[PDB]
């Protein structure tokens, strides 16, 4: 099978700079018809694919004239023009030439923005919960950039590590932010048992961590 | 308006079967191939197969030797591909996708979700998350221990969602967890009502969470 291999695996680019992205074939893709079928295609978040580029270089009708594409042999370029935040996801080669029909690996674009904090926001079980004997406390870490970032648990002030749940969701086009759930969870029992409860976030923008926290006794 | 319409999410047991639909309209299907393409939870691409409606004719992926048969029905303009001795990590998104000579894939159906495992269906517990002491205010909702996905989840029957963040589900044991935030104007809430909408196809659940101020 031809193997299509795309660098960079991930590629941070600022709001109207160029970004290019490599696909290497393992073989030639000419067709015994002579056509190169080297197709290009994005997929946005959530989204099916949207087919770019055709034979190398033709661009699909209503696609952008910043999206054009180069190459020959066992190398293929994808190059974008001004990039804009509609166009992060994941871009993939593909070649039809050769059975079986092989995708490339897929490139994740990123828009890099400005470092932006969390909005940290904290929420206590519902009474709801309470009643089937579980407790679940909520942080949410919104709006932040870039990914990196780390979420911790403190119960009575001390760091609790088990129960924790995790989500973090890919990057979004509004503002070019990501935003990231952490759930802790424990019985009703031990949640009753404590009267503090913290998430703290710590993320390049702050030297120290965010913290927010609630006092059952508040 | 060329159109690919797929039919909904599945749940299919491990060594079992199940077909997939895609009907096509809004040009003539017989005049093109039409490929199925598989994507796995946070991999790439995969090309699965195509058959041309038109001839009969279909190309074929050895990978997928017994493990997917490719149809048509020319009279409805609805193409089928049948995934055989599933196993959990065909777990994945298929799309089905017009197939041309002249330009490629230009045009996919939105996505058909497979889950492949024994677990039995579990509906949501949907939770208010409501602020404490602490100029916007964010609001949320926690759906917990459900299976298998999709859940859709809108705040206000979809009117507010321009400050929503719904985040992606999480799989612990046999159970998903998903939570979804929603910041509005301090002004707004509690002097304004706010609710979360869940809906959990496969359990056919509906479920309003109205927020509540502690
Ligand atoms: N034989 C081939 O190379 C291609 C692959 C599928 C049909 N034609």
């Amino acid at each position: 099978d031809v193997l299509m291999t795309q660098t960079p695996l991930s590629l941070p680019v600022s709001l109207g700079d160029q970004a290019s992205i490599s696909c290497r074939s393992s073989q030639s893709i000419v067709h015994s018809n002579g056509n190169t079928y080297l197709e290009w295609y994005l997929q946005k978040p959530g989204q099916s694919p949207k087919l770019l580029i055709y034979k190398v270089s033709n661009r699909f009708s209503g696609v952008p004239d910043r999206f054009s594409g180069s190459g020959s042999g066992t190398d293929f370029t994808l190059k974008i023009s001004r990039v804009e935040a509609e166009d992060l996801g994941v871009y993939y080669c593909f070649q039809g030439s050769h059975g079986p029909w092989t995708f490339g690996g897929g490139t994740k674009l990123e828009i890099k923005r400005a470092d932006a904090a969390p909005t940290v926001s904290i929420f206590p079980p519902s009474s709801e919960q309470l009643t089937s004997g579980g407790a679940s406390v909520v942080c949410f870490l919104n709006n932040f950039y870039p990914k990196d970032i780390n979420v911790k648990w403190k119960i009575d002030g001390s760091e609790r590590q088990n129960g924790v749940l995790n989500s973090w969701t890919d990057q979004d086009s509004k503002d070019s932010t990501y935003s990231m759930s952490s759930t802790l969870t424990l019985t009703k029992d031990e949640y009753e048992r404590h009267n503090s409860y913290t998430c703290e976030a710590t993320h390049k923008t702050s030297t120290s961590p965010i913290v927010k926290s609630f006092n059952r006794n508040e | 308006q060329v159109q690919l319409q797929q039919s909904g999410a599945e749940l299919a047991r491990p060594g079992a079967s199940v077909k997939l639909s895609c009907k096509a309209s809004g040009y003539t299907f017989t005049n093109y191939g039409l490929s199925w393409v598989k994507q796995r939870t946070g991999q790439g691409l995969e090309w699965i197969g195509e058959n041309h409606p038109g001839s009969g004719i279909i190309y074929h992926n050895e990978k997928f030797r017994g493990k997917a048969t490719l149809t048509a029905d020319k009279s409805s303009s609805t193409a089928y591909v049948q995934l055989s001795s599933l196993t959990s990590e065909d777990s994945a998104v298929y799309f089905c996708a017009r197939s041309s000579g002249t330009r490629g894939f230009a045009y996919w159906g939105q996505g058909t979700l497979v889950t492949v495992s024994a677990a039995k269906t579990t509906a949501p517990s949907v939770y208010p998350l409501a602020p404490v002491c602490g100029s916007s205010v964010t609001l949320g909702c926690l759906v917990k221990g459900y299976f298998p996905e999709p859940v859709t989840l809108t705040w206000n029957s979809g009117s507010l969602s321009s400050g929503v963040h719904t985040f992606p589900a999480v799989l612990q044991s046999d159970l998903y967890t998903l939570s979804s935030s929603v910041t509005v104007t301090s002004s707004t809430w509690p002097s304004q009502s706010i609710t979360c909408n869940v809906a959990h196809p496969a359990s056919s659940t509906k479920v309003d969470k109205k927020i509540e101020p502690r």
